DNA sequence: ACGTCCCTCTCGA
RNA sequence: AUCGAGAGGA
């Protein structure tokens, strides 16, 4: 039995908060899917493999309204820790042939250059990492909600307060929570935090 | 300081051959 | 009682200024340091001549 | 301070004769493989020589300045917890009385 | 800590021993090489139960497995497993006389000493690294009481001197929801820019 | 270690092994010379460092005036007339435990209760 | 009491805790790299790697010092004699001369002692181990006594002798007694006079010769 | 002077017992080497807080001796000019001087003054200035009070140019 | 790579 | 007057 059972913990944690930002960026689960625990995890997912794992939801009701083009997302996962372009061709195509919007991949150790993510317009995938996924930075003491804004949302904010696209505080594509929404360039946001005088003050980043 | 400089090691520097120096 | 040598009196750590404050073991330390170069910016015979 | 002075120069020859007339071995015939007791003379950052027993050295010269046949500047040490003998005819160390 | 017992001194004294970071060099006292084909006095009930005549034997020290309180069984374990089955090692007992290890390679004289130096400083033991020190301790923190009222029920925190939160945010056991570190360059780098 | 150099060179010995006999040979590069070892203990590293803890306490050791005497007998002839200091090996660790030393008859003898030092 | 000599000496060991690496070497005036501690002591004369270390130990019973002389005999082990040692310095024997002069000269810079050169040598990487193996706390910069200061005397010394320095080489000029007499009191006037120490008119430890205070006796 | 300077002289004293057991308790090999810190600085952090709160807790043993009619309690008990520090640097006894932090060094032979034991770690030999600026500090006692303004002055003189560097 | 603000004297090419 | 060095004022 060893203590593999600890490594056995450190991806249904990851697994948790890898489902919980699907339902944040816009998609279609139940908190019972996620607050799933290890131990019905286990009997329906063991023996530990992750490609039995791979999901699919799709956007919800409310997400259609204001993201009318948020299309269909596929998520695979990899059981080898070191990742080729070999089997990056054989994820590719599950999105390439069925035609998707978007795509996140969960490699679980490393993946080498073998580079060929942004060649399939129009769908830029966002590729994560179990070290950093297992728990979830959105869920801290000190992280604001951010909140995704429309392209009408945007056009809004920038003729409301009587702005031009620079002069507005900014966010950068790299940004933890940046990735944790997939944020693209022109994209703005909503960080809606507490105040020690305001009470709410609202702040606003746009992401380069 | 001075006593002891203008006494001895004033001389020692001395090194068409210098000799004994004396200072009014 | 391992005494090698005997301080003559230990009033001769002071400088030369700092000579002159009436009782430098009864203030702050960082007081004698003014009054220290204090006496020298003041006024008085400075020479006879 | 007041009551304190500043070195002259003295002369270091003087006194380095003093010590091979009195139990010092240069260091051309010196191997430590016989003598690892061997106490270090120093005069202004020179080891000229060895030592054995500075008992009797190092206090035949502190009442050798004491009467006058050294001069009263030339600072006088040994370490011996570091078994070494320096002696310093410099010119620029602050000497008080005592 | 965890929320539900946080007032437990005991679960964070494994969390203290969980990330302080240990490596052989803490532990060890002495390390000797010899050659011997097998010699050495008290060493020849250990060996009771095709490699390299050249010995590698270091020795631990008593009171290093308590403050922080290894367990011999482990310590060469990843001694024995960092080299795969390129290094033949067994170790001793805890309840032994002298703690001591020994390895063979499976000429080879300073390279064998290649490994010398390599098993001391980047074999860790037991915590993650950067962390090159932490000390429990409790102060007082303001919470509601169910009656109403705000009331005074204090916890345990572990005060590090390292940070490399980027994977001390994961380990089981804690609060990841509230860890807190000087470094706002780091906590930039991990949570957001806001 | 204490190992010794070659006889006809006097430059150090790189430790050589009989790959027939399976004995330990301490070699020569400069010359050819050859012998075989003492004991097989060839490297040692020692990393919590012990020897020197009472370094440097000869002859005349209980004659430097600036460490004063204490008023506590030796484990031999019992003076009370002896001297003492700390530990000299200035390590940021070491214990303040004291090592006496005796003036009467020369011998190292620690105060530490925990254990009984020997030097 | 001939000079002011700017040469100073470096000798270092290489190597941190847990580096075995840990060589010895020593920077030299007019000479670019490191030398390797046993290099230097065959140019010297003491010539088997195994008969310097006497010089360094002074109780053939430290093995854990001898340990860390292990490489940097090894560092200087390719070169056997004296001959090759002052090469790698570098007809090529101009390394005798940088070694006999500005090298130690705090003991002489003649030839025949080189046993002095040598035993005060491996006396100072004798004290460099003792602070690796904390037997010694590293000494005290800020201390006092190791710290001499300039009066009149010692200034005017420097000041003098750097003026006759080049009378002497004004002097040498009238061939290709009506001397030069005014550079060697213009030269003592200005420094005095301006602060700035000399040095010509080019400066250099600006702020010695202060105007004195006389606003009270005290003062 | 009013009988209580009389009891302010067992507070110096039953506060020496206080760090005369951890003395030779700690070249005992006794003293718990506490969470983290070494045997040496548990012993200096440890011998501190029984210095510092001799010297507190024997100024606060005046603050009550001094009569509602004092001046300088009177300047205090308003705000005026004064502090509770000031009364017992200046009543009672000034306190452990200290240097860079820690308390003063060993820039001898591993001692403090020429006039002291080597290898010593007493308190009356590491900064602790027992009497006040009215009864009068000795020469060992007045110069660590300077290395401890020295200190200062060289602060609030050399490192007021950055305060200053910030704001610009 | 720059290294607090302003202000009072005094002296050598 | 101009530049260069020096001691001080809070
Ligand atoms: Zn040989
Ligand atoms: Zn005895």
């Amino acid at each position: 039995d060893q203590e593999n059972e600890r490594n056995i913990s450190r991806l249904w944690r990851a697994f948790r908060t890898v489902k919980e930002m699907v339902k944040d960026r816009g998609y279609f689960i139940t908190q019972e899917e996620v607050e799933l625990p290890l131990e019905d995890f286990k009997a329906k997912y063991c023996r530990p493999q992750r490609k039995m794992m791979s999901f699919q939801a799709n956007p919800t009701e409310e997400s259609i309204s204001k993201f009318p083009d948020m299309g269909s997302l596929w998520v695979e996962f990899c059981d080898e820790p070191s990742v080729g372009v070999k089997t990056m061709k054989t994820f590719v195509i599950h999105i390439q042939e069925k035609n998707f919007q978007t795509g996140i991949f969960v490699y679980q150790n490393n993946i080498t250059p073998s580079k060929l993510v942004p060649s399939i317009p129009p769908a830029t995938i966002e590729t994560f990492n179990e070290a950093a996924l297992v728990v979830n930075i959105t869920h801290h003491e000190l992280v604001p909600k951010h909140i995704r804004l429309s392209s009408d949302e945007k056009r809004e904010l920038l003729k409301r307060y009587r702005l031009k696209e620079s002069q507005l505080p900014r966010i950068q594509r790299a940004d933890p929570v940046a990735l944790y929404l997939g944020l693209k360039r022109g994209e703005v946001v909503k960080i809606i935090r507490k105040s020690e005088t305001s009470g709410r003050y609202a702040s606003y980043r746009i992401c380069m | 300081s001075f006593n002891q400089f203008v006494d001895y090691t004033l001389q020692d520097i001395i090194c068409i051959s210098f000799g004994k120096i004396y200072v009014t | 009682t391992t005494f090698t040598h005997c301080e003559i009196h230990p009033s001769m750590i002071l400088g030369v200024a700092a000579s002159i404050i009436p009782f430098p073991d009864h203030n702050q330390s960082p007081r004698n340091t003014y009054q220290s170069a204090m006496g020298k910016q003041a006024m008085g015979v400075f020479l006879t001549n | 301070s007041l009551m304190s002075c500043i070195s002259v120069g003295t002369d270091p020859m003087p006194i380095i004769t003093f010590l091979s007339e009195w139990g010092m071995e240069p260091l051309e015939d010196y191997v430590p493989h016989q003598s690892p007791d061997a106490t270090r003379v120093f005069v202004n950052g020179v080891w000229h020589g060895v030592h054995r027993n500075p008992a009797r050295l190092m206090e035949t010269l502190r009442t050798l300045r004491r009467k006058g046949d050294i001069n009263p500047e030339v600072s006088m040490i040994r370490d011996i917890r570091e078994k070494e003998l320096k002696i310093f005819t410099d010119a620029g160390r602050v000497y008080r009385p005592l | 800590l965890e929320p539900g017992h946080a007032a437990d001194q005991e679960q964070a004294k494994l969390i203290r021993s969980a990330i302080e970071h240990t490596t052989l060099k803490s532990v060890t006292i002495a390390s000797e090489i010899y050659y011997d084909p097998t010699v050495i006095p008290e060493d020849e009930e250990i060996i009771q139960l095709q490699q390299s005549p050249w010995l590698l034997r270091l020795e631990l020290d008593r009171a290093a497995m308590n403050d922080k309180d290894l367990t011999m069984g482990q310590v060469g374990e990843r001694i024995k497993q960092t080299f795969k089955n390129d290094l033949f090692v067994i170790w001793s007992e805890d309840n032994d006389e002298k703690l001591i290890i020994r390895c063979r390679v499976v000429e080879e004289d300073h390279m064998l000493k290649k490994i010398e130096n390599t098993m001391l400083e980047n074999i860790t033991l037991r915590g993650v690294e950067n962390i090159e020190r932490v000390v429990m301790m409790k102060y007082d923190r303001k919470v509601p009481s169910p009656t109403g009222e705000y009331v005074k029920e204090p916890e345990w925190v572990l005060e590090t001197d390292g940070v490399n939160l980027s994977e001390v945010m994961t380990v089981p056991g804690i609060d990841p929801t509230r860890i807190y570190t000087n470094s706002f360059i780091d906590i930039m780098e991990v949570l957001g820019i806001e | 270690t204490t190992f010794r150099f070659c006889r006809d060179c006097n430059n150090m010995l790189y430790p050589r092994e009989d790959k027939e006999n399976n004995r330990l040979l301490f070699e020569c590069r400069t010359c050819s010379y050859v012998e075989e070892a003492g004991s097989p203990l060839v490297y040692r590293h020692e990393l919590i460092t012990n020897i020197g803890e009472t370094a440097g306490v000869v002859q005349d050791i209980g004659s430097d005036p600036t460490l004063p005497r204490s008023d506590r007998e030796c484990p031999k002839c019992h003076s009370r007339e002896n001297v003492f200091f700390q530990s000299q090996q200035r390590r940021k660790d070491t214990s303040m435990v004291l090592f006496f030393v005796c003036l009467s008859c020369s011998h190292i003898f620690t105060s530490d209760q925990k254990n009984k030092r020997t030097q | 009491k001939g000079s002011r000599f700017i040469s100073t000496l470096q000798v270092k060991l290489y190597g941190r805790e847990g580096s075995s690496a840990r060589t010895i070497k020593a920077t030299l005036p007019y000479i670019k790299q490191d030398i390797p501690i046993v290099i230097i002591f065959r140019a010297l004369g003491i010539i088997p790697d195994g008969e310097i270390l006497e010089h360094i130990c002074y109780d053939v019973n430290d093995w854990q010092m001898l340990e860390m002389l292990k490489p940097c005999v090894e560092d200087g082990f390719v070169i056997q004699d004296r001959e090759t040692a002052l090469d790698f310095i570098g007809r090529i024997q101009y390394a005798k001369d940088i070694l006999q002069k500005e090298f130690l000269p705090h003991i002489t810079q003649l030839e025949g002692f080189e046993s002095r050169k040598a035993f005060f040598l491996g006396y100072m990487i004798n004290r460099l181990l003792l602070c690796a193996l904390d037997r010694k706390d590293q000494d005290d910069r800020d201390h006092f006594g190791k710290k001499r200061l300039d009066l009149a005397g010692p200034l005017l010394a420097q000041l003098f002798k750097t003026l006759f320095k080049k009378l002497t080489k004004d002097i040498f000029r009238y061939m290709q007694l009506a001397i030069n007499a005014k550079t060697i009191t213009s030269g003592l006037k200005y420094a005095l006079a301006t602060g700035n120490w000399g040095e010509q008119k080019k400066a250099s430890r600006a702020g010695v010769s202060q105007v004195l205070n006389r606003y009270t006796y005290s003062s | 002077d009013g009988p209580t300077m009389r009891e302010i002289t067992e507070t110096i004293a039953e506060a020496k017992k206080k760090v005369l057991d951890v003395t030779k308790e700690a070249q005992a090999n006794l003293l718990t080497a506490k969470h983290g810190m070494t045997l040496r600085e548990s012993f200096e952090d440890n011998v501190v807080r029984f210095l510092n709160e001799a010297r507190d807790k024997a100024g606060r043993l005046a603050e009550v001796n001094l009569k509602d009619l004092n001046n300088v309690k009177q300047m205090v008990m308003a705000g005026s000019k004064g502090s509770f520090i000031n009364i017992a640097q200046m009543s009672a006894c000034v306190g452990q001087q200290s240097v860079e932090g820690k308390r003063i060094a060993f820039g001898f032979v591993d001692r403090t003054l020429p006039h002291f034991s080597k290898d010593d770690y007493s308190p009356e030999s590491k900064g602790f200035v027992e009497n006040s600026y009215l009864r009068g500090l000795t020469p060992q006692e007045f110069f660590f009070h300077a290395m401890g303004g020295r200190e200062g002055l060289i602060d609030t003189a050399v490192k007021t140019a950055e305060t200053g560097y910030i704001q610009r």
